[PDB]
């Protein structure tokens, strides 16, 4: 089982990125796909999760509407799009998976973002 | 002790709650 | 739940016993996972439910503690063990961390 | 929705209160039957399979 995540990217204010995770050992639908931010300064923090066959999202009170978790089966990937970028956006995402409970032991090499 | 044991482990007494897991608010 | 590590530095020699509290905010007694993420890279689990290892993790790490007070101990420090420790609590919903320690 | 199973303000819990499925029997349930089938079946292999979760 691994997470292989997209490319480091470089938007602007008040545009729109969307993160992929491409699962590449199983197919996307089994597991919930969690997802993280890791701000320097601060520490790391829990977007939501997806699971990617049901649609099923639980996002945090906190990213409600900031974050928008989606799925697309046809190449077993799970995508985030964070809406209205600030400064505040700038940080590491992370696409963590728990199998056996609600800890992260699969993890993704990150996503630099820089708003 | 009589062998009312049961009684006193289970059931009747002891306030043994069959519907809550044991460990409640605890590891799994 | 708001976890907390009221040391974001700590100091210690190679082969040390250093111990590294994590006050959860209410009661989840069991509820904690520990990371550790050296510099640029995602950080791996090491200690899941507060006193489990995962599969691959050397024996040197050990969880301990329960109810609000809870804490990381490894015995005999190596080399590779100079890095970013994080605590986490998978007892509700919204799963804060809790900063991070070094 | 069920507002006399309103939990207390003085239970925290993580989001719900995830209770033995046992316990379906004392509380209302739709009883929702399906229009075609010819023979359905409950399912308790070990104990009854049910789930009650109570936001």
């Amino acid at each position: 089982v691994q997470l292989q995540q997209s490319g480091a990217e470089l938007m602007k204010p008040g545009a729109a990125v969307k993160i992929s995770c491409k699962a590449t050992g199983h197919t996307i639908s089994r597991y919930w796909i969690d997802w993280l931010k890791q701000r320097p300064g601060h520490g790391l923090e829990w977007i939501g999760e997806i699971l990617p066959g049901s649609g099923s999202t639980n996002y945090n009170e906190k990213f409600k509407g900031k974050a928008t978790f989606t799925a697309e089966k046809s190449s077993n990937t799970a995508y985030m799009q964070l809406s209205s970028l600030t400064s505040e956006d700038s940080a590491v995402y992370y696409c963590a998976m728990g199998v056996r409970g609600n800890y992260f032991d699969y993890w993704g090499q990150g996503t630099t973002l820089t708003v | 002790s009589p062998s009312d044991f049961l009684d006193k482990l289970m059931g009747r007494t002891s306030g043994y709650d069959a519907r809550i897991r044991p460990n409640f608010k605890g590891p799994p | 739940i708001v976890m907390t590590q009221s040391h974001k530095f700590m100091s210690t020699s190679v082969g040390d016993r250093v111990s590294i509290t994590c006050k959860a905010s209410q009661d989840v007694s069991t509820a904690v996972a520990w990371y550790q993420q050296k510099p640029g890279q995602s950080p791996k689990l090491l200690i899941y439910w507060a006193s489990t290892r995962h599969t691959g993790v050397p024996g040197r790490f050990t969880g301990s503690g329960s109810g609000t007070d809870y804490t990381l101990t490894i015995s005999s420090v190596q080399a590779e063990d100079l890095s970013l420790y994080y605590c986490q609590q998978h007892y509700s919903t919204p799963r804060t961390f809790g900063g991070g320690t070094k | 929705n069920d507002p006399r199973l309103k939990l207390p303000s003085d239970f925290r819990g993580s989001d719900a209160l995830t209770v033995d499925p046992t316990m379906y029997k004392c509380l209302w349930k739709p009883d929702l039957f399906f229009a075609n089938e010819k023979s359905a079946n409950f399912h308790d292999v070990t104990q009854e399979n049910i789930l009650l979760f109570i936001f």
